[PDB]
């Protein structure tokens, strides 16, 4: 099985982590305030 | 191993690192544990569809979970699928 | 023209992100502990004495916390850049490293053994040395971001 064939589950899995990063970043600075 | 090129299992083998280093993050700098140790088995524990004791209580560490669950689906449906042939 | 590469470039730059989130916290950190330092209010005042220390102790204890996270994701980004077969970017992220390990291991001054005691951290020269590192630390990171953003659309449009 070639990675060419389930790339999008990487482009997915990324995403999210970049999305549940952001979402840390916004939770830390409502419990700072 | 065949089922798989090795591109795929490198690749694999650093988004269980990738995961892991981002759930340990997530957790000890915004809380409600996860250390890196703990993360790591959680993350191995669910790529072989055992689970773990310890399971994320913020939501920043569930989206985590929830897209490593879904990407290890996607990834055993696909190697165990023609996996006698290989052996 | 998805690529082993390509995803360690995905990769460290979102973990990038957190290493400057790290190193923009460590500057206001220092920044918070120079403003309060050159303030004398605290010393030398019965009342709010404790304060400085207590503020001293959590800085220090904070950033004794921060550090190690910062060093091996540097390290994990030399090794997956190992095996990417990533050489250009692999030479350019080695020196950080070794950086990286000659600050944690050297133990200079003969004074503590911890990086940030909070008892000999207090000096003036300490301060300003490790306020240069870390702004010098933050342009690198930022330049490392922008330069894995861009090989990365280069690698995959390839």
């Amino acid at each position: 099985l070639s990675l060419s064939n389930v790339a999008g589950v990487f482009y997915i899995l990324i995403g999210g982590l970049g999305l549940a990063m952001l979402v840390a970043l916004i939770e830390f600075c409502y419990k700072s305030r | 191993l065949d089922p798989l090129a090795y591109e795929i299992w490198m690749c694999i083998v650093f988004a269980y690192i990738g995961v892991s280093v981002v759930l340990f993050l997530v957790s000890r700098f915004s809380p409600y544990e996860f250390g890196i140790f703990n993360s790591l088995w959680f993350s191995l524990g669910a790529f072989m569809r055992q689970g773990c004791d310890i399971s994320p209580r913020s939501l920043s560490g569930r989206i985590v979970g929830g897209v490593w669950w879904f990407f290890t689906l996607i990834i055993i449906s696909s190697y165990t699928a023609n996996l006698a042939a290989f052996l | 023209a998805f690529t082993f590469a390509a995803f360690c470039y995905m990769l460290t730059l979102v973990l990038c992100a957190s290493l400057i989130f790290f190193v923009i916290w460590h500057i206001i950190a220092f920044d918070e502990l120079r403003t309060d330092f050159k303030n004398p209010i605290d010393q030398g005042n019965p009342a709010r004495a404790r304060e400085r220390l207590k503020n001293i102790e959590r800085i220090c204890c904070l950033l004794r916390k921060l550090v190690v996270p910062e060093y091996s994701i540097h390290g994990l980004f030399c090794l997956m850049f190992l095996c990417a077969a990533e050489w250009v970017t692999l030479g350019l992220n080695i020196p950080l490293l070794f950086y990286h390990l000659w600050r944690y291991f050297h133990r200079p001054a003969d004074g503590s053994e911890v990086m940030y005691d909070a008892v000999s951290i207090m000096n003036a020269d300490i301060l300003n040395y490790c306020q240069k590192e870390s702004w010098c630390k933050l342009a690198f990171y930022l330049l490392s971001f922008f330069y894995y953003l861009y090989s990365m659309v280069y690698t995959l449009v390839s």
